[PDB]
RNA sequence: ACUAUGGUUUUUAUU
RNA sequence: GCGAAGAACCUUACCUGGUCUUGACAUCCACGGAAGUUUUCAGAGAUGAGAAUGUGCCUUCGGGAACCGUGAGACAGGUGCUGCAUGGCUGUCGUCAGCUCGUGUUGUGAAAUGUUGGGUUAAGUCCCGCAACGAGCGCAACCCUUAUCCUUUGUUGCCAGCGGUCCGGCCGGGAACUCAAAGGAGACUGCCAGUGAUAAACUGGAGGAAGGUGGGGAUGACGUCAAGUCAUCAUGGCCCUUACGACCAGGGCUACACACGUGCUACAAUGGCGCAUACAAAGAGAAGCGACCUCGCGAGAGCAAGCGGACCUCAUAAAGUGCGUCGUAGUCCGGAUUGGAGUCUGCAACUCGACUCCAUGAAGUCGGAAUCGCUAGUAAUCGUGGAUCAGAAUGCCACGGUG
């Protein structure tokens, strides 16, 4: 794999925070009439349809050690191909071995 | 009026633990409710055993995570204003609630 | 090889009655439902009593007497000679490989209701007259030349 | 004489008692007719007992839980034929020719790696 | 068949965690992520300071991190207060205020890591490190030890050819999860290889 | 009682 | 369904067209600007041009740090070549009883001996006797799990006995039972009878909840194929440089003559249909899980309580039971390519995705040679959750009933 994720990371999270992550709630609203007599939603829809280039699609996190699409443990943010001396050695709280 | 909850990760530390708040918010006032062991939500975290090639076995590990309420009934704010400022060692959670 | 567990003793039951009544209600177990035999157990015999034996007590003796295995048939090597070899089957279980013969043949045949497809099998039990049987005694009629060996 | 006993198979798990007095059973706090099976009546307690009598000069208490309910009438007798089993000294042999004082340790048996439920071997089949 | 790793079977053994915390599983994942960040800020700020293990304790509003060396004073530091960049290093990256913690090595020459980073040091320049291996199985076992091994293997050139190098005495069982035995690996990140070394320490079963 | 055929060259340390 | 937890885009190796040259990205050495926000045109986009806007941190005020941008050479970079190349990681003989060495012995030496031979076993296991006598790795044990007895504290889990009580642990109260977790105890071939160089070691019995490595896991002794993997992670040397590098957009992977691997649903009638009716268990969960209740044939979409989870919600147990009805038929059962209108995520599902409702309808009568897998809660059978994830799996990982 190549190191390439961080020259689109560093473009696509402020894509996120400008353009996604809080424009969700807008959408039960934003094109409501009787809502609103102000005019206050046409002006956000024209800069809402600006950019087309990732966010929900075409775009995936991917693992910090290596861009693998895959092998991110949700609830730990660690690779599975990447954490077997710190797991064996005992250096995640609460991870307990041997047999059971 | 209010009430405690402690987590862990660990059977014996929940209990190094739980000699602790006996000792912090149980004596004066005197209350005399002992502690209960509750549910451990026993899982098994699972990975594959081998970082290459392998995809048919998994490296398997105990998870646990403990819970005490311990008991309080006296219903002064006090009875947990030593709690939040001493120990309590590093691999508990405390919460305060009501 | 020589262990192997040893084999089972297996059960009566306290309503069905005999080991082999009790085992006609256990074989031949497909999804595991576990009430379809106990409906099928010794009530396929009052039109068997009128068909091909007599009494309901009589009826599953008399099929379990014309469905009689006495000789088993297998290949057997010895270097560079092979021979179909004829061998006399042990009496203990004798019985109850002839009821195997029976229940599965309801399951096999596809015709009408079930309510049929095992008394219709059973009133050709109790005369000896299963299926091919003419050329499945032609291979033990012809493995009996090979109990003088070479 | 006052009798009790303790049992358990395949998620069910009992308890009997039993005292000297008129044939009454009660299963789940309710009389024996408040209850149902599709098997007759009162079998499971009776028939492993006929060698000292049973449920006509005794008085009867049960619970059950979990699991199957033909699994639970099993758990039961294994229940009571523990708690009697001491009523004699042959008794405690007399009911191994049945089987029922032993215990039927069925509960789900350990998973293996890396196979799927329990023991059961790897099957790689064709060539 | 297996072997996956010659550790991840005894170490819970009476063996609490490397790092002690507790977190919610929806706060978890950047909880630990700082906690590998702790380790990281750690060895790009200290270096030959005699360092074996470090552990992390992460109690409320407070973090600690105990250094056990063989050397205190190297670590400690001048005047035995340059601790202050050692201390704050892990403050801003794990979000909490920290504590300073030393601890000193039990026998540092019959501890397999210090033993092994002696025999890197050597590696990484290519002489001594055969007699350096030699004297550390020699005194071992004047030292505590019921057997000791060590191994390099494969390249070492120059030339081509590959060859082994141990030294041994006495017993170094392995499978026996009462042994107490000590195992560590190490590393010399040459011009001419990776060159790692390994060493194992058995001082007594219990 | 299944068994005939099968082109070339082949790896570790030494003063 | 291997490299790869989801093929619209993205992934992805490949192809094409655009474009950049100390390069997307790094250090070295220099020279400026804070990091960077706002906005219009052009361009498929990468970008190419303009117009507004910001001046954070440390400063002895000299300049600088992080960071951005531009250079002159060394260079950067490579899903390029190679594991007959290296570090790492695996596939396989192998839970088999094996592997190896010292001292003496034999031999002109490679090598032998030990490890043989008799008893026994799961066993290089223990004992005996030999020119052999010893020692370590593997074995066996330590770790871990389970049927059972004891013990500890009682909410959001339980209730025998005792007082009250539509007679619900509900309220006084309480661990006999259950649940929760832990810590102790029980089993040891110990006891007996036989068998056996009364040796070393088997077979059977009693008592027991449990009987003979206790049952079951963790394991994996040197070596072997001189195996695979650089595209899971590193990396050498050769090779590529206005590029084979990397910034993008459009296309490829259900492109077709058929074969080969692995699975899914049927071919039923112990089944199909109509109708009535019962019980869960384990899990996940705040712009969440969403009750009760509406609206839409229905996918879904609304209104609106409980609860941050032993509490509330997802949520409904199916198989079964029991009365009528059809009746082995390429159709009656079975459902593929259809005909029509709807449900949905997202920039967007025409072409490559899933769901629903009402008609239609093909194949399918248990399968070629041949060859593959087993043993009690196992096979088969029927219910539930969850991971991956913009969107979608009969796949993957867990729970339970009928057996």
């Amino acid at each position: 794999a190549k190191q390439s994720m961080k020259a689109r990371e560093v473009k696509r999270v402020a894509l996120a925070d400008k353009y996604f992550a809080k424009r969700a709630e807008l959408k039960a609203i934003i094109s409501d009439v009787n809502a609103s007599d102000e005019d206050r939603w046409n002006a956000v829809l024209k800069l809402q349809t600006l950019p087309r280039d990732s966010s929900p699609s075409r775009q995936r996190n991917r693992c910090r050690q290596t861009g693998r699409p895959h092998g991110f443990l949700r609830k730990f943010g660690l690779s599975r191909i990447k954490v077997r001396e710190a797991a064996m050695r005992g250096e995640i709280p609460g991870l307990k071995k041997a047999s059971w | 009026r209010i009430r405690i909850r402690l987590k862990a990760f660990d059977h014996r530390l929940i209990d190094q633990a739980t000699a602790e708040i006996v000792e912090t918010a149980k004596r004066t006032g005197a209350q005399v409710r002992g502690p209960i062991p509750l549910p451990t939500r026993k899982e098994r975290f699972t990975v594959l055993i081998s970082p290459h090639v392998n995809k048919d076995a998994r490296d398997q590990y105990e998870i646990r995570t403990h819970l005490r309420l311990v008991d309080i009934v006296e219903p002064t704010e006090k009875t947990v204003d030593a709690l939040m400022r001493l120990d309590l060692a590093a691999g508990v959670d405390v919460q305060i609630s009501l | 090889r020589r262990r192997v567990i040893g084999q089972r003793k297996i059960l009566p039951d306290p309503k069905f009655g005999s080991e082999l009544l009790a085992k006609f209600v256990n074989i031949l177990m497909v999804d595991g439902k576990k009430s379809t035999a106990e409906s099928i157990v010794y009530s396929a015999l009052e039109t068997l009593a009128q068909r091909s034996g007599k009494s309901e007590l009589e009826a599953f003796e008399v099929a379990l007497e014309n469905v009689r295995p006495t000789v088993e048939v297998k290949s057997r090597r010895v270097g560079g000679s092979t021979y179909q070899v004829p061998v006399e089957v042990r009496p203990v279980r004798r019985n109850a490989l002839a009821m195997r013969w029976i229940v599965e043949a309801a399951r096999k045949r596809g015709d009408k209701s079930m309510a049929l497809r095992l008394a219709n099998e059973l009133s050709d039990a109790a005369e000896n007259k299963g299926t091919a049987v003419k050329k499945r005694e032609d291979v033990h009629r012809m493995a009996e030349a090979n109990k003088a060996f070479a | 004489n006052q009798y009790y006993g303790t049992g358990r198979r395949k998620s069910s798990a009992a308890r009997v008692f039993i005292k000297p007095g008129n044939g009454k059973i009660v299963i789940n706090q309710r009389s024996l007719e408040q209850y149902f099976g599709r098997e007759t009546a009162r079998m499971v307690v009776r028939q492993p007992l006929e060698l000292v009598d049973m449920v006509e000069k005794l008085d009867l208490y049960i619970t059950v839980k979990g699991g199957g309910i033909s699994g639970q009438a099993g758990a039961i007798r294994h229940g009571i034929t523990r708690a009697l089993m001491e009523y004699d000294e042959s008794l405690r042999s007399e009911l191994r020719k049945a089987g029922f004082v032993t215990r039927d340790a069925r509960q789900v048996e350990r998973k293996k790696v890396g196979l799927r439920k329990a023991r059961r071997r790897p099957q790689f089949s064709k060539r | 068949g297996q072997k996956v790793h010659p550790n991840g079977i005894r170490l819970g053994i009476v063996k609490p965690w490397n790092s002690t915390w507790f977190a919610n599983t929806k706060e978890f994942a950047d909880n630990l992520d700082s906690d590998f960040k702790v380790r990281q800020y750690l060895t790009k700020e200290l270096a030959k300071a005699s360092v074996s293990r470090i552990v992390i304790e992460r109690p409320a509003k407070s973090i600690r991190v105990t250094i056990h060396t063989a050397r205190p004073g190297i670590v400690i530091g001048k005047k035995g207060e340059d601790v202050e960049k050692l201390r704050k290093v892990v403050a801003d990256i794990a979000g909490v205020p920290a504590q300073i913690n030393i601890a000193e090595v039990r026998k540092p020459e019959l501890d397999a890591k210090l033993v092994a980073d002696s025999i890197t040091s050597q590696l990484e320049r290519r002489v001594m490190f055969r007699r350096a291996m030699k004297r550390a199985v020699q005194n071992a076992m004047r030292l505590g030890a019921k057997g000791i091994k060590v191994e390099v293997s494969g390249r070492l050139g120059g030339a081509e050819i590959a060859r082994t190098e141990w030294y041994r005495e006495g017993r170094v069982p392995l499978h026996t999860l009462r042994a107490d035995i000590d195992y560590n690996t190490s590393e010399a990140h040459t011009t001419y290889g990776v060159i790692g070394v390994k060493v194992w320490i058995f001082k007594g079963e219990i």
